[PDB]
């Protein structure tokens, strides 16, 4: 079968031959891309597709300039759009729309590797070390049973960030040169939007969409194969909460038990910057 | 250094070597490193090399590393330049 398999280009039918082409020429139709302008196939079917099949069209548009190489222009089309499509920096690309899709789906499959590999050891401390020492995490005065302690739980969780992001800034040496790709994408054009914080704007998105999910949701993410207890679970949201107010350039305002955690947060903004 | 078996082992293990070495993202090579670290499997793929490594009558390397499931020649340092 195999020697059959790469046998060539002479045994095949007119009809898989034509096929062939009349599909490369389709998929060239797609690709062209003209001079000091969008490219119109894009334009078009960003603007005409039903929201049922919005995730769907950008998943085949990920497969599709990515192997013609151009996936950088692409970004760069829908990016451009986005930015004067949406007004207010906090509410960038944060809704439901096909940058917001299409960004989704180029985390999701650039970026497992990497998240795993960063995300693993510091699970695995979680998973032994700091489960046999059981430290709890409620921070939260009502949710707190009486039994437990405030400043405790406090500082396990803030060592917990702590441990966690200088991992991360650690492993800023290591991206694949893809991600880095679209986070450049994003950051010109959002330079271009506005001249306030067009790396904050990056940040916040990029701990948004990629980061915060799989510390919500390990098993979900599959890094880790088994349900955590719901004591470290609830400890992962206030992770993501905390480190999302870090991308954010500002404080919390409404949790006064993370008022204590708002220095911390300030005191690490040039860091992550 | 060894019976066969273990020869025959210390080649497959170069070869896997190299295997893992071009396909994994972890190190994310450029194409032509990937292009010459190709070439590189291709020739220790030669008999050249089986006779570098001290395997000489044998086809597949594969097969006898596991041959026992289902010393005399001597060893020159310039095959180990």
């Amino acid at each position: 079968l195999t020697k059959i398999l790469q046998q060539g280009t002479e045994f095949d039918t007119l009809a898989e031959t034509v096929l062939a082409d009349r599909f490369e020429r389709l998929v060239e139709l797609v690709t062209m891309m003209g001079d000091q302008g969008e490219l119109p196939i894009a334009m078009a079917l960003a603007n005409v597709v039903p929201c049922s099949q919005w995730d769907e069209l950008a998943r085949v548009l990920v497969t599709l300039f990515d192997s013609r190489h151009l996936l950088y222009q692409l970004l760069w089309n829908m990016f451009s759009k986005e930015v004067e499509l949406a007004d207010s920096m906090q509410t960038l690309f944060r809704g439901n729309s096909l940058a917001s899709k299409i960004m989704t789906f180029c985390f999701k499959v650039y970026g497992a590797t990497y998240l795993q590999k960063l995300l693993d050891p510091l699970l695995r401390i979680v998973i032994t070390s700091s489960d046999w020492q059981h430290v709890s995490f409620e921070v939260d005065p009502t949710r707190l049973e009486p039994s437990e302690s405030l400043e405790e739980n406090q500082r396990n969780l803030l060592q917990m960030t702590e441990k966690f992001f200088h991992a991360i800034i650690s492993s800023s040496s290591e991206f694949p040169p893809q991600l880095r790709s679209v986070c450049h994408c994003l950051y010109q054009v959002v330079s271009q939007r506005f001249p306030q914080n067009s790396i904050g704007a990056v940040g916040s998105a990029m701990f948004l969409r990629f980061i915060n999910p799989a510390i919500v949701s390990p098993y979900e993410a599959g890094i880790l194969d088994k349900k955590p207890p719901p004591r470290i679970e609830r400890g992962l949201k206030l992770m993501s909460k905390i480190l999302q107010s870090i991308a954010n350039h500002v404080l919390f305002t409404k949790e006064e038990h993370m008022r204590p955690f708002n220095d911390f947060v300030k005191s690490n903004f040039d860091a992550a910057r | 250094t060894g019976p066969l078996s273990l020869r025959a082992s210390t080649h497959g293990l170069v070869i896997n070597i190299i295997h893992s070495l071009c396909t994994c993202s972890q190190l994310h090579f450029s194409e032509e490193t990937k292009q010459v670290l190709r070439l590189s499997l291709t020739e220790f793929s030669l008999p050249k090399f089986y006779l570098l490594f001290g395997i000489s009558k044998v086809k597949s390397a594969a097969v006898i590393a596991f041959r026992s499931s289902y010393e005399r020649e001597t060893f020159a340092l310039t095959s180990l330049e």
